[PDB]
RNA sequence: GCGGGGUUGAGCAGCCUGGUAGCUCGUCGGGCUGAAAACCCGAAGAUCGUCGGUUCAAAUCCGGCCCCCGCAACCA
RNA sequence: UUCUUCUAA
RNA sequence: ACGACCAGGGCUACACACGUGCUACAAUGGCGCAUACAAAGAGAAGCGACCUCGCGAGAGCAAGCGGACCUCAUAAAGUGCGUCGUAGUCCGGAUUGGAGUCUGCAACUCGACUCCAUGAAGUCGGAAUCGCUAGUAAUCGUGGAUCAGAAUGCCACGGUG
RNA sequence: UCCUCCUAAAGAGUAACGGAGGAGCACGAAGGUUGGCUAAUCCUGGUCGGACAUCAGGAGGUUAGUGCAAUGGCAUAAGCC
C-alpha cells in the first residue's frame, strides 16, 4: 500500500518510521494458537517536486547538416 | 419530568450563588458543574457555564429555558461526523 | 361529510369517520360525540344537519388541522431555536426521547445509507 | 354566448349552519347547505387565539407555589 | 350585477371621498375574472385537461378557452402548440356573480384560512390571488372529482395605483388580514 | 497530409440522422466455509475526450479542438 | 457427473 | 502514584454490518360488553385489601398478614353477543408534540409508566438457514430472582394443543 | 452543377487550389381570396410551478417572425389566425 500524504510537516514527522516493524502475536490465520512473529517494511520518502517538462535551448546544440 | 407536588429542583449553592449574582450586578460569567438544575425566572440573562465533562460552557439564560434544567445547553458528546 | 376544513367519509360509522381530523383520535372523538348526543356506530350518511352543525362547534373547541400543526411546528421551532438538546435532536434528525442509536433508528433517519 | 357549449347554469339555494339563506346563480343544481362561509368563520375572532405563543414563566409559577 | 347593484351606489361614492378624484369616471373599476388550470401535466392525453376543462366550466360558466404553448420549452416537455390550459374571461354580468360567490363562499372554505394577501396587487392595482383545491367550491363533489385540480382567480381592474386596487376591494371586504 | 475512435472503477456496445445510459469485468454487502477461493444472492455507479454553436432539445448535428490508432508523404 | 487450498514459534 | 478521595461526564455516541429477541403485516383477526377455568410463587423498612379521589399511571386513609388464614391476584387464550368486511383498514404500532404520575439528594445527557394528539416501514420476507418426535412444537397468560426505581432478557409455572 | 454574401475598386460584369456558407427539396395547404391580427426579451403578481409551460399587468418597439443557407426585403405586413 503506497499512500500520499498532504499535510504540513509530514517528512519531519514520518521521516524516523522507516525500517522493518515486528510483531510477535497470534495471529488470525492460526488454528493451533501458536505466537509468531512476523514483520513489515515501512518506505517514508519525501516528495520532491517533478523533473522538469525539458526545456531545450539552440545555445546548448550544435546542429549538424 | 419531576412531580408536581415537590415543586422544581435546584441545588442550594447554585441556588446561594443565583441570589448572590442577581444582588452584586454584574454580567460575570459563573461556572456550574450543577447540571440538573431548573432555570428559575431570576436566573434569566445571567451568563453562565454548565460543566459537560470535561469543560465549562457558558450559557446566556433566556426567556424560554425556564422550565428547562441547566444540562440541556451544555452538550457532553463532541460528535463531529464519520465522513 | 365535510368537517372543520377536511372531508370526512360517508361510509364509516361514527368516531371511526371522525378520526380522519388532525386532531381526534378514538378517545377525543368519543368525548366530541359525547357532548354532540349522537351514536357512535351510525354513518356519515343518514345523519341530521343540526347535529353534525353543532358537531363541528364540538371539533371547534379544540386546536385542529390548520392550528395544530402551526403550534406543533411551533414548539419543535421552540426547541430548534433554544439550541437544548432536543432541538439538536431534532436538527440532526436523530432520534428525541433518548432510544438506541446504535441500532435501529429506522424512522428517524429513513432508509440506509450504505458507506461509500 | 353561443347555444350548446355553456353548461347549465340554474339559480339555487345556498344554506349554510349558522342560518345564512342566500341565492346565489350556479351550476349545481340540487340544493346546497353548505359548512362554513363568509359570516362565521374563525377569522375576526380566533387567528389572535390560534398563534398560542404561550408563556415560559407564566407557565412556571403554576405549577407550584412559594 | 347584485354586486354591481351594489357597486354602482355605495363604492362609487366611496371611493369619490377617500381619494378626492375630480370626477366621476376616475374611479377604479372591476373589468374581468381570468380563472386558470395551468395543466401541464395534461401531456399524456387531452383526457386530464378534458376533465379539467369540464370542471372550470361548471365553476364559472362558460366554455374555457383551452391554451395553448406560446413557444416551445424541451424543459417541460412540450412543443409550440400543446394544450396546456384552459382559461376563463368573465365579463359583465357573470363576472359578478362569480365575484359574489367567491368571496363568500368558496374563500372562506379553504383550509388553513389565514386570509388574502396585501401583497399581490402585480405592481399597478389588479390583485391576484391563487386557490390550492378546486373543491373549495360548492360546484365540486369530492366524491364525484377524482383529481385535486386547483385555480388562480386573476383580478383585473382600471386601477392605476397599488392602494387605489386595495381599496377598490376593501370596499366588497376582501379577506386581507 | 487523409481516415477511425475517445461513453460509470475498468473494458465495449448504444451511437441514427435529435427526445430513452446498456452490458461485462470489477466494486459493496450478505450466503455457503473452520477459513480462503470458486459459486450464489442483493445493491449501486456516467458532465459520453474537450470547447463553441445550431435547433424546443445535443453523447448525437456542426465547427474548431486534445490524445492516439492507422494510412501516406512519392517521380527523379 | 463436478469439486481447489490451509504459509511462518 | 498504575494507590486514595469528590464533583460532572462516559459505559446509552452512530454513515454501517452481524447475532439473539419482541410486536406486526390481520378476519383461525381487530374492537366493545358480558362470561368461564389455572398453576406455581412472593410478602414486614413489605405485600397492601376495603373505601374515596383521579380518565389513567396513582394518591389518601389504613385494615388483614411474617402467610394452606391475609395480600399482590384480575389469569389470558377461550366462550356468548355485536360491529368493522379485505382497505395501509376500527390492521399495525413506530415516531413526534403537549400533559402527567411514581421512585429517588437528584430523571438534561439517561428511568419506567399513564393521558391526549400523532400514525413510519410492513400485505408473510432472496441467497439461505434454525428449532421440534407428544403434553412436544405452536400459542396465551402468571410469578420469581436482580432491584429505591428500571425487562421484549433469564429462571420458573400452568391453559389450549 | 446550381444558390448567398465578401474579394468586386459606390451602374453591370470580373479571377485564383482566395475567404465563408448552403442546395439535389418541401407544401392539396405552407396555394388563391375575403375578413381580422401584431412580435421578441425583461419585469411585478399568481395552485401543484420550478431559470423556463399556462393567466393578467406594464416596460419594450421587430431586438421577433419568413418551411431551409446567407443576402435583400417585409406593419398597406410578404409575419399570425
Ligand atoms: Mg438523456
Ligand atoms: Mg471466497
Ligand atoms: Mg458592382
Ligand atoms: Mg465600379
Ligand atoms: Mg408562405
Ligand atoms: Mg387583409
Ligand atoms: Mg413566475
Ligand atoms: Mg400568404
Ligand atoms: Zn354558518
Amino acid at each position: 500500500i503506497i499512500a500520499k500524504i498532504s499535510g504540513d510537516g509530514v517528512y519531519g514527522r514520518l521521516k524516523f518510521e522507516s525500517g522493518g516493524h515486528r510483531v510477535q502475536r497470534v495471529p488470525a490465520t492460526e488454528s493451533q494458537g501458536r505466537i509468531h512473529t512476523s514483520a513489515c517494511t515501512v518506505a517514508v520518502m519525501p516528495e520532491l517536486p517533478d523533473a522538469e517538462l525539458p526545456d531545450i535551448n539552440p545555445a546548448d546544440l550544435r546542429i549538424d547538416t | 419530568p419531576r412531580s408536581l407536588k415537590k415543586g422544581p429542583f435546584i441545588d442550594l449553592h447554585l441556588l446561594k450563588k443565583v441570589e448572590k449574582a442577581v444582588e452584586s450586578g454584574d454580567k460575570k460569567p459563573l461556572r456550574t458543574w450543577s447540571r440538573r438544575s431548573t432555570i428559575f425566572p431570576n436566573m434569566i440573562g445571567l451568563t453562565i457555564a454548565v460543566h459537560n465533562g470535561r469543560q465549562h460552557v457558558p450559557v446566556f439564560v433566556t426567556d424560554e429555558m425556564v422550565g428547562h434544567k441547566l444540562g440541556e445547553f451544555a452538550p457532553t458528546r463532541t460528535y463531529r461526523g464519520h465522513a | 361529510a365535510r368537517i372543520a376544513g377536511i372531508n370526512i367519509p360517508d361510509h364509516k360509522h361514527a368516531v371511526i369517520a371522525l378520526t380522519s381530523i388532525y386532531g381526534v383520535g378514538k378517545t377525543r372523538s368519543k368525548a366530541i360525540l359525547a357532548a354532540a348526543g349522537i351514536a357512535e356506530d351510525v354513518k356519515i350518511s343518514e345523519l341530521s344537519e343540526g347535529q353534525i352543525d353543532t358537531l363541528r362547534d364540538e371539533v371547534a373547541k379544540f386546536v385542529v388541522e390548520g392550528d395544530l400543526r402551526r403550534e406543533i411546528s411551533m414548539s419543535i421551532k421552540r426547541l430548534m431555536d433554544l439550541g437544548c438538546y432536543r432541538g439538536l435532536r431534532h436538527r440532526r434528525g436523530l432520534p428525541v426521547r433518548g432510544q438506541r442509536t446504535k441500532t435501529n433508528a429506522r424512522t428517524r433517519k429513513g432508509p440506509r445509507k450504505p458507506i461509500k | 354566448m353561443k347555444k350548446d357549449i355553456h353548461p347549465k347554469y340554474e339559480e339555487i339555494t345556498a344554506s349554510c349552519s349558522c342560518g345564512n339563506v342566500m341565492k346565489i346563480r350556479s351550476t349545481v343544481g340540487h340544493d346546497l347547505n353548505l359548512d362554513v362561509c363568509s359570516k362565521c368563520h374563525p377569522f375576526f375572532t380566533g387567528k389572535q387565539r390560534d398563534v398560542a405563543t404561550g408563556g415560559r414563566v407564566d407557565r412556571f409559577n403554576k405549577r407550584f407555589n412559594i | 350585477a347584485k354586486l354591481h347593484d351594489y357597486y354602482k351606489d355605495e363604492v362609487v361614492k366611496k371611493l369619490m371621498t377617500e381619494f378626492n378624484y375630480n370626477s366621476v369616471m376616475q374611479v377604479p373599476r372591476v373589468e374581468k375574472i381570468t380563472l386558470n388550470m395551468g395543466v401541464g401535466e395534461a401531456i399524456a392525453d387531452k383526457k386530464l385537461l378534458d376533465n379539467a376543462a369540464a370542471d372550470l366550466a361548471a365553476i364559472s360558466g362558460q366554455k374555457p378557452l383551452i391554451t395553448k404553448a406560446r413557444k416551445s420549452v424541451a424543459g417541460f416537455k412540450i412543443r409550440q402548440g400543446y394544450p396546456i390550459g384552459c382559461k376563463v374571461t368573465l365579463r359583465g354580468e357573470r363576472m359578478w356573480e362569480f365575484f359574489e360567490r367567491l368571496i363568500t363562499i368558496a374563500v372562506p372554505r379553504i383550509r388553513d384560512f389565514r386570509g388574502l394577501s396585501a401583497k399581490s396587487f402585480d405592481g399597478r392595482g389588479n390583485y391576484s390571488m391563487g386557490v390550492r383545491e378546486q373543491i373549495i367550491f360548492p360546484e365540486i363533489d369530492y366524491d364525484k372529482v377524482d383529481r385535486v385540480r386547483g385555480l388562480d382567480i386573476t383580478i383585473t381592474t382600471t386601477a392605476k395605483s397599488d392602494e387605489e386596487g386595495r381599496a377598490l376591494l376593501a370596499a366588497f371586504d376582501f379577506p386581507f388580514r
